[PDB]
């Protein structure tokens, strides 16, 4: 349950005191919570142009401690909405703020917001890091791996706005081989990592066919809408155009259709009937007759929403010997093969389907570093600790403990910080 | 969720 009290010294962070003139078109914010009898109202975003951003201090995410001396914490939704609107045209109000509380965190990543954050700071302290006649790794390893994605952007621009230098282009002068290749992973934002490691993998018609697979099996509409954007400001192309250059026949038809992210949303019913004429067309469509009608496998395994998808998955294995997985194996080869089996497990259980690949990226010779940093990077603000849950129960041994053996070094200690403890 |  997320922290909550009444009284005000009991609050975490730093309090804010701010003084607004209300316009035209209100203070110019929003604020969410005041549900629950016990839940903080915080800043859910600020209206560029607006009183609130224009005067600079109020933030996202802020407790709105105080209006006008009275202490609202603990107080309705609805309560402190009527405060605001009661105020006239040109009357100011004065707030009180407290900075530390965070929204909308994932319950399931292992890598969390600082509390005490301080952009400033921390820019410094890399800085001196950089600088250290050979590289102090420790100082910028304890510091990124420590701080939320959106809090690494906070100070990447504030080193840009002290040195007047890219932060990622110090740390790529400053480190190398696979701490490098984590840290700068780190500093980009989820869309933009995502979008790169997508360029990277179609280097060729030799394609890292398992890197494009991987990222766009697993990735959500949300996610995927943003990285068509993100894709096509970084690459000036559309990521639609590189995967037609980059593959063929039925695997370009089922990566075209995964990457365009319009999967139809989870819906409040459950269709019982269409989840059986589902399960009978993926049936007919396969196992049942000779050869395989790919089209419509590549259709309803697209297009259907996850949970449906589950229960389709389901009665599949009331009318076929084989479940969907062993079906497909039996159906098809190749790249095709690969992704539908990477989109099935990422259906059926995604973390799970993280911890296999964590599992395959370490158990043999060496390492396949690049599926292991991709990963424990894309993954810590998500779902890590369902990842670790999950690879626990299979593998016996701890996700921590697999790659304290398969790594070491700052890199490997960059790595652990990420997984976030042992299991 | 409401504007202020
Ligand atoms: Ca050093
Ligand atoms: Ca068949
Ligand atoms: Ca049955
Ligand atoms: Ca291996």
């Amino acid at each position: 349950k997320p922290f909550f009290t009444r009284n005000p010294s009991e609050l975490k962070g730093k309090f804010i005191h701010t003084k607004l003139r209300k316009s035209s078109r209100g203070f110019g914010f929003t604020v969410v919570g005041g549900d629950e009898p016990d839940e903080f109202l915080q800043i859910k975003s600020l209206v560029l142009d607006g009183p609130a951003a224009l005067d600079g201090k109020m933030e996202t995410g802020d407790v709105i401690v105080s209006v006008n001396d009275t202490c609202v914490l603990g107080h309705t939704h609805a309560q402190v909405v009527k405060i605001f609107q009661s105020i006239p045209i040109g009357a100011s109000v004065d707030l009180e703020l407290c900075r530390g509380y965070p929204l909308g965190s994932s319950a399931y990543g292992s890598v969390k917001a600082y509390t005490n954050f301080d952009a400033e700071r921390d820019a410094l302290n890399i800085e001196t890091a950089i600088k250290t006649k050979g590289v102090d790794e420790v100082t910028i390893v304890n510091i990124l791996t420590n701080r939320s994605n959106e809090q690494r952007q906070d100070i990447a621009f504030a080193y840009q706005r002290r040195t007047k230098k890219e932060l990622a282009s110090a740390l790529k002068s400053a480190l190398s081989g696979h701490l490098e290749t984590v840290i700068l992973g780190l500093l980009k934002t989820p869309a933009q990592y995502d979008a790169s490691e997508l360029k990277a993998s179609m280097k060729g018609l030799g394609t890292d066919e398992d890197s494009l697979i991987e990222i766009i099996c697993s990735r959500t509409n949300q996610e995927l809408q943003e990285i068509n954007r993100v894709y096509k400001e970084m690459y000036k192309t559309d990521l639609e155009k590189d995967i037609i250059s980059d593959t063929s026949g039925d695997f370009r038809k089922l990566m075209v259709a995964l990457a365009k992210g319009r999967r139809a949303e989870d819906g409040s019913v459950i269709d019982y009937e269409l989840i059986d004429q589902d399960a009978r067309d993926l049936y007919d469509a396969g196992v049942k007759r000779k050869g395989t009608d790919v089209p419509k496998w590549i259709s309803i395994m697209t297009e259907r929403s996850v949970p449906h998808l589950q229960k389709v998955f389901d009665r599949y294995k009331s009318y076929s010997p084989y479940d969907m997985l062993e079906s497909i194996r039996k159906e098809v080869k190749g790249d095709l093969e690969n992704a539908f089996l990477n989109l099935v497990q990422c259906i059926q259980n995604k973390p799970l389907y993280f911890a296999d690949r964590l599992y395959d990226s370490m158990k043999g010779k060496g390492t396949r570093d690049k599926v292991l940093i991709r990963i424990m990077v894309s993954r810590s603000e998500v779902d890590m600790l369902k990842i670790r849950s999950e690879f626990k129960r299979k593998y016996g041994k701890s996700l921590y403990y697999y790659i304290q053996q398969d790594t070491k070094g700052d890199y490997q200690k960059a790595l652990l910080y990420l997984c976030g403890g042992d299991d | 969720s409401t504007t202020l």
